């Protein structure tokens, strides 16, 4: 509906009862710009050009989550407490760069549609669980506010590994498997 | 499982023009109920759903509220967008570019794919070529694939049939190079 | 100059 040539979310903000846990995070065009650590009250930049020129208060984004905490208590009362519905996410994998054996790469498992914001994202290489190396998105927004998050896993391509990416989520029966290797 | 219960807050600014045409809408949800808003081509907040007239009604009634919510189209979209124009906006990450194609006997169909990695901003230019014909037809593109670190890819594929001795390049024009990068793949 | 944000409105209900 709505055309622009940029758009910017300076202020996703989430509270949710189980936890309870928030988020608070600057997305521009679609990419996460920081998220506000709500325990340490630290905001945490997202690349290297921001950490040196940006900087964003804490305390607004634990001011804003606490009027949330507010805002969620008078919906409930107001909704008969009306429960969030548990959706399906969608799995995919990819690599980050072209393929080669031997040259370091990343792959990257997009974990999509996913609410409520609640997720379990791990790393399987040949089966086996991966401790080292794994890094993750906060959620990020999507217009049907449901959320996606990314995690991403270093590795060395080679001829004798295979990768799984694995999801946990309330909208699951079991542990949704996504699988990769080289060709 | 354990019952959830979901609050969203969402506060949108959109920009077209620079800062001279923008928009500001804030979104209440709870769960994925969007049950309020302030839009500021309207100028007030409005319930969108039976949850909403309590709070709209309750902000629109506090002049300050108001009147605060109605600045923020300046002191908040406008406000951080000159600061998106000295980091953001001026972020240019070159793409790398590889050929592969998708086994490769000679009068036998293939698929030849351009894979264009790892580049920001997201507007790319892409053109495969036969020798020197461009090729307009037989090519199928991935969307566009956000990977969430602030880089894209996508990935160009050109139904072809190996011939000898044809000569294939992908053409590479992004705002982060000077030149286009050209990369080629010769049959046998 | 540091970034602002949009301020979340707060509703009005008994505690
Ligand atoms: C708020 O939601 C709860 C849970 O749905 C309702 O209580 C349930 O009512 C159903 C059907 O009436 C009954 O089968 C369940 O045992 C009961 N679950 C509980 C109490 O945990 C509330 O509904 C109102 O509750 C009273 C108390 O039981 C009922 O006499 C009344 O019929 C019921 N009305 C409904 C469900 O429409 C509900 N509160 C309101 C105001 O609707
Ligand atoms: C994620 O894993 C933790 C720890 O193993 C577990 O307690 C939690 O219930 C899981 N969350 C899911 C499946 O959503």
């Amino acid at each position: 509906d709505i055309v622009a040539d940029h758009v910017a979310s300076y202020g996703v903000n989430l509270y949710q009862s189980y936890g309870p846990s928030g988020q608070y995070s600057h997305e521009f065009d679609g990419d996460e710009e920081f998220y506000v650590d709500l325990e340490r009250k630290e905001t945490v930049w997202q690349l290297p050009l921001f950490r040196r020129f940006r900087r964003f208060d804490p305390q607004f984004a634990l001011t804003n989550i606490a009027v949330l905490k507010h805002n969620l208590n008078c919906v409930i009362k107001r909704s008969n407490s009306t429960a969030a519905t548990n959706e399906v996410p969608e799995v995919t994998v990819f690599s980050k760069s072209p393929v080669t054996l031997g040259q370091p790469n990343t792959l990257i498992c997009l974990v999509d549609n996913i609410f409520p914001p609640v997720v379990n994202i791990t790393w399987l290489s040949n089966g086996h669980s991966v401790t080292e190396g794994v890094s993750e998105t906060s959620f990020l927004s999507k217009s049907d506010h449901s959320f996606f998050k990314i995690s991403y896993l270093t590795f060395l391509p080679s001829d004798d590994e295979i990768y799984d990416c694995k999801v946990e989520h309330w909208g699951l029966d079991e542990p949704l498997l996504k699988h990769w290797e080289p060709e | 499982s354990p019952e959830d219960f979901v609050y969203q807050f969402k506060g949108m600014c959109y920009f077209t023009n620079g800062t001279e045409r923008v928009r500001l809408v804030t979104r209440y949800i709870y769960n994925r109920e969007e049950y309020a808003r302030f839009d500021s081509d309207v100028g007030v907040y409005r319930a969108v759903t039976p949850l909403g007239p309590p709070a709209a009604e309750y902000w629109n009634s506090q002049k300050e509220v108001l009147e605060r919510t109605r600045a923020e189209l300046d002191t908040v979209c406008r406000h951080n967008y000159q600061l998106e124009l000295r980091t953001t906006l001026q972020r240019r990450v070159e793409p790398t570019v590889t050929i592969s194609p998708s086994t490769e006997a000679l009068n036998h169909h293939n698929l030849l794919v351009c894979s264009v990695t790892d580049f920001y901003p997201a507007q790319i230019k892409v053109r495969w070529f036969r020798n020197d014909q461009e090729e307009t037809t037989g090519v199928v593109s991935t969307p566009l694939i956000r990977n969430g670190d602030w880089t894209f890819q996508i990935l160009v594929m050109l139904e072809m049939t190996p011939q000898r001795g044809d000569v294939y390049t992908c053409h590479v024009e992004h705002p982060s190079l000077q030149n286009p990068i050209i990369v080629e793949w010769r049959a046998q | 100059v540091e970034e602002l944000y949009l301020v979340a409105g707060e509703e009005g209900c008994g505690g």
